């Protein structure tokens, strides 16, 4: 049993590579998709009242 | 150059949405004194520009650390986190990220014997953040290896199918230990990211460039 | 004998004609990067304009804003070309982003080129087709260029004015230098007085002239005070400055 | 023309059949939030689909 | 004809339908289903360690014995604590 | 691919009065969204076979290195102790409740879409 | 081998700090039970504090164990 590895810098660079890939994949592939779903639902839920009142005012059918 | 199609409402999308909203909620934005409207909206957008992305960073660290921590519990696999350089490199990385943010706020200027004592107390966060997670992963694997040898010894020196109650008891103890290792894997990933959020939120504070001139009524 | 050879190779192959002849494949790309590097010669852009002129109507939005910025830097105005660029912008105005439209409107404001349909499509694209915080990321000189463009052409669009008034604040005006901030404040206040539109964010313009009135002359201060009294009457109160606290 | 005009509306959104015509003006109000809630949840739940 | 389709359907039928808590009628011996899951977990561990030890044996264990042998190797080449001595004793035991 | 409502309008205006009630179902089925039917079941993907063969090669390589190791038998028994928990998690975890809990984690799936109402966008 | 003998003695004397950290951790978890009994409406908040508290408390154990490793396998 050894505490230290063969190279501390190699393991540190492995951690940096893995975490930087998780950062790029999060910011680039995951967070656009997440925010497309979330901001569609949130924009509709935040604008339902104003949207329906504006469309009710525009609608000449009544 | 063509991206893949995603089903809306997938379980990984929902899980990562909850995780991101959690680590984003750890450092909430401050309410301004003025009411938020179109006069205050560039001040709010610049406040969001000056705030560091601790939600993205904490989600990054949570996902990579829980992935390595759970890799330690798959068969034929050890955690990368149980290595010293990996886990303590992540810890020194979070401490240096918080320090680089706090230095850049102070104009890239480095910071009455209270100042070296607080310097050592702050600098020990670099040791503690990585050594905690690395020590927990190393201790759990080491404890399992020592415990497994004792359990193996019981049926090696008492017959394969000749000592049922003591072997059953020690395998119950080993199985409860592996369940504890699952709990410790999840907990140490969450602990690393919570302490990451508090260490960077010490320096996340910035000036709100609000309105300098207004119509009073 | 190599020096006579390199003198023969240096005056016949690496010339401006082969430079503008290799720049025919992707001409908004090449005109953009050659104009940024500093190559602003007139005859090359005369060649470049008839290079793009067929294929303008099917260009991308990034290539349209690249070509328009390049011809802004070369200062060469081709009426049929900018009619083609204006028809491209008016054709697929929903695809254009606000920063691209601000660069395009800056080029169309350097010359006096405008249609009613182009102005309505740019205002519709900035207001409705784009994010409402896109003027916040703009920089107040670009928005003041657009405001003076719409004021010069007399096109009144109150929704576009309410959109690009959002970009004027302490932040975006504080990003500018002092002479550029004075020019931007004068342009924005003149356009807002032309339209008769005084939003709640005009005071961040007016304050940017009144926190530092040392750079402003007496007639410019009279103009700023005229817009200040007009905005006081429109917004419904009196204009104070806020101190540090 | 009236059958065609109602056919387009009942093809795009067939949930308009659950409001009788003679009661439609009895639902409205000056603000949209003041429209009578007798049919609103029924309109939304029928518009969500047959499943 | 396909292999992975039958493998998926067969593992589905084994995972969901095949239940030895009701097929063997273990509800009389055991209290609940979760107790059966815990005992099947620990029984899986016991059978696995016995198959590994039973698989390849007789060998000098790298794990610490508590001073107990397998009752057939008092001091041959399996209970030796020194490893080089156990190696040469294994060699003169393998020559036989 | 044009507007489907514009196709509904053109197809309804193009019919005669005698043909309208007969053709309404076909005008409904023409401007209805494409839900693509299930294709023929094929082999596994290139990436799926790469993933399975790479996982098997990693498992074999790690089991080989665990065999070569000094405390080899406790390595191979740690694999049993971990596979036991992967077995017991398939029996313990309430996957329907876990699915709906994760659905509650995201606000996009926690609630229904509250958006356009019928009375606002009606056209009499 | 008096150095290795003192290594075993020093590691066995080194792990005494796990007693104090276990007593403190039990005090903190007993107070978590108490605080959930006082005000269960915020109980899922309190457990979070407990985990965070356990976090920092656990670190004092690991700086013990690290010294043990620095005694044993350095
Ligand atoms: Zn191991």
């Amino acid at each position: 049993m050894k505490l230290l590895p063969e190279s501390l810098q190699q393991e540190a660079a492995t951690a940096a590579v893995v975490a930087s890939w998780v950062l790029w994949h999060l910011d680039t592939q995951l967070l656009p998709t997440i925010m497309r779903e979330h901001k569609l639902h949130a924009c509709w839920a935040a604008a339902a009242k104003r949207y329906n009142e504006k469309l009710f005012k525009l609608n000449p059918s009544y | 150059s063509s991206v893949r199609d995603v089903k809306t409402g997938s379980l990984p999308t929902n899980f990562l949405t909850g995780v991101y909203r959690f680590w984003r909620s750890q450092n909430p934005a401050e309410k301004p004194h003025d009411p938020v409207n179109d006069r205050l909206l560039p001040a709010v957008v610049d406040a969001s520009d000056k705030r560091a992305s601790i939600g993205t960073w904490a989600t990054t660290f949570f996902c990579t650390i829980i992935s390595c921590n759970l890799l330690g519990l798959m068969p034929f696999n050890e955690a990368p986190t149980s290595g010293l350089g990996f886990a303590t490199g992540l810890g020194v990385s979070v401490w240096a990220t918080a320090t680089i943010l706090g230095l850049s706020k102070t104009g890239f200027k480095f910071p009455f014997i209270f100042v070296p004592l607080e310097t050592i107390s702050y600098t020990f966060r670099a040791v503690s953040l990585g050594v905690r997670l690395w020590v927990n992963m190393l201790a759990g694997h080491t404890l399992l290896h020592i415990l497994t040898g004792m359990a193996l010894a019981l049926p090696f020196s008492l017959g394969f199918f000749s000592m049922v109650p003591a072997t059953f008891g020690v395998c119950c103890l080993l199985s409860a230990l592996v369940g504890l290792e699952y709990l410790v894997a999840v907990l140490q990933s969450g602990v690393f990211s919570i302490l990451s959020t508090v260490y960077v939120g010490e320096f996340n504070h910035d000036k709100f460039i609000g309105p300098a001139a207004k119509i009073v009524k | 004998p190599s020096q006579n050879l390199v003198s023969t190779f240096a005056n016949k192959v690496i010339v401006e004609e082969n430079l503008v002849n290799v720049a025919e494949i992707d001409v908004p790309f090449w005109s953009y990067w050659l104009s940024s590097a500093g190559f602003t010669s007139k005859d090359a852009f005369v060649k470049f304009a008839e290079a793009v002129k067929p294929k303008v109507a099917a260009l991308s939005t990034s290539d349209i804003t690249n070509l328009t910025v390049a011809f802004k830097r070369a200062n060469y105005y081709d009426k049929d070309l900018f009619t083609g660029i204006e028809a491209n912008v008016s054709a697929n105005f929903t695809k254009f982003e606000t920063e691209q439209l601000l660069q395009i409107v800056a080029t169309f404001d350097a010359f006096n080129h405008s249609s009613v349909a182009f102005l309505d499509d740019v205002a519709d694209s900035i207001t409705y087709c784009n994010h409402y915080l896109a003027p916040v990321r703009a920089g107040a000189d670009e928005l003041a260029t657009l405001l003076t463009y719409y004021a010069k052409n007399g096109h009144e669009r109150a929704d576009l004015l309410a959109t690009v008034a959002r970009g004027f604040s302490e932040v975006s005006l504080g990003k500018l230098s002092a002479a550029q901030r004075k020019d931007t404040v004068l342009s924005a206040l003149k356009a807002f007085q032309t339209f008769g539109f005084y939003p709640e964010s005009i005071e961040a313009v007016i304050g940017a002239a009144l926190v530092s009135p040392a750079e402003y002359s007496a007639e410019e201060l009279k103009e700023v005070e005229a817009v200040k009294v007009a905005a006081e009457n429109a917004l419904g109160g009196e204009f104070v400055l806020i101190q540090e606290g | 023309r009236l059958l065609k005009l109602w056919a387009k509306r009942l093809l795009v959104s067939p949930e308009l059949a659950i409001v009788p015509l003679n009661e439609f003006d009895a639902q409205l109000a000056s603000k949209f939030e003041g429209i009578s809630p007798k049919y609103q949840e029924l309109l939304s739940a029928v518009a969500q689909g047959n499943k | 004809m396909a292999v992975t389709s039958f493998l998926g359907k067969a593992f589905e039928k084994y995972f969901y339908d095949f239940s030895a808590y009701e097929q063997f009628g273990l509800n009389r011996f055991l209290s609940s289903k979760g107790q059966y899951v815990a005992l099947r977990h620990v029984g899986f561990v016991m059978v696995g360690v016995n198959v590994l030890l039973a698989a390849n044996f007789p060998f000098n264990p790298p794990f610490p014995t508590i001073g107990m042998c397998p009752a057939g190797w008092e001091g041959t080449w399996v209970c030796q604590a020194d490893k080089a001595k156990a190696l040469e004793m294994y060699k003169e035991w393998k020559k036989s | 691919e044009g507007n489907s409502v514009a196709g509904i309008i053109k197809s309804v205006n193009e019919t005669s009065g005698a043909n309208l009630l007969s053709s309404l179902k076909t005008i409904k089925a023409q401007a209805a969204p494409i839900y693509p039917a299930a294709a023929s079941s094929t082999g596994y993907s290139t990436q799926a076979k790469i993933a399975l063969f790479g996982a098997l090669s990693w498992i074999l390589y790690r089991a080989d290195g665990q065999s070569k190791a000094h405390e080899w038998i406790v390595d191979l028994n740690l694999n049993v102790l971990q596979a036991a928990w992967l077995i017991s998690f398939s029996s313990l975890i309430p996957f329907r409740a876990v699915y709906f809990a994760f659905r509650g984690m995201a606000p996009a799936t926690a609630s229904t879409l509250n958006g356009l109402k019928t009375f606002s966008s009606i056209s009499l | 081998s008096v150095l290795a003998a003192s290594k075993m003695v020093g590691a066995g004397c080194a792990t005494i700090a796990l007693a104090g950290v276990g007593a403190g951790l039990g005090v903190m978890f007993g107070s978590l039970i108490n605080g959930a009994a006082r005000n269960p409406n915020i109980a899922k908040q309190l457990v979070g504090y407990a985990l965070l508290g356990f976090a920092l408390t656990e670190s004092i154990a690991l700086f013990s164990l690290l010294v043990v490793f620095l005694i044993l396998f350095a």
